[PDB]
């Protein structure tokens, strides 16, 4: 198919447009629990530290 | 068991956040409904005089 | 000429109807937003954190 | 001739009510396909797992 074709053909020059800071291959589980700890809607400065 | 304890507890957590998060976009949806019908009964204003 | 003059009043008592409607529909625009801008309240917070 | 001519704008104001409403309609649909297509979010899925 050609979108998927060109999918793959892209990551290698232009990465960036796929990279998601929320998750990656090899996260640490300690990354993990940090993201369900801010998980919710209301995020408090303090919540976050 | 203490790790499944905690692990259910967080899910409720977050369950709770998203349930509120899809009743505020249906607010949002009725919100944007009541500005159309008042906007509507402003145009038929217009072709009652 | 005093028939097609009711007819004039008819379509006065229709406008007053329309204005009712129209008093209705802006209450539920101004109910909705509230709800939409308040969100989730400092009860539901609390219990979350 | 000019009770006439009102009668073609009185057709326009219909018309222009149409639109209104349409455009309240559109609405509704692009937020019920936008909700289907995102279908679960990334919160809702961090929970189950």
């Amino acid at each position: 198919r050609y979108s998927t074709w060109g999918g793959v053909s892209r990551l290698v020059y232009y990465p960036e447009n796929y990279i998601d800071p929320t998750q990656r291959i090899g996260q640490t589980r300690m990354m993990d629990e940090l993201l369900e700890n801010i998980s919710q809607s209301k995020l408090s400065r303090d919540t976050v530290e | 068991s203490l790790s499944a304890t905690a692990s259910q507890y967080s899910a409720d957590k977050i369950s709770r956040s998203e349930a509120y998060r899809r009743r505020r976009q249906e607010w949002e949806i009725q919100r944007d409904n009541a500005d159309g019908e008042v906007k509507q009964m402003d145009a038929q204003l217009e072709s009652l005089k | 000429i005093r028939i097609q003059q009711r007819t004039v009043d008819e379509v006065d008592a229709d406008i007053a109807v329309l204005a009712e409607s129209r008093r209705s529909a802006q209450n539920r625009l101004e109910k909705y937003q509230q709800l939409y801008d308040e969100d989730i309240n400092h009860g539901e917070q609390r219990a979350m954190s």
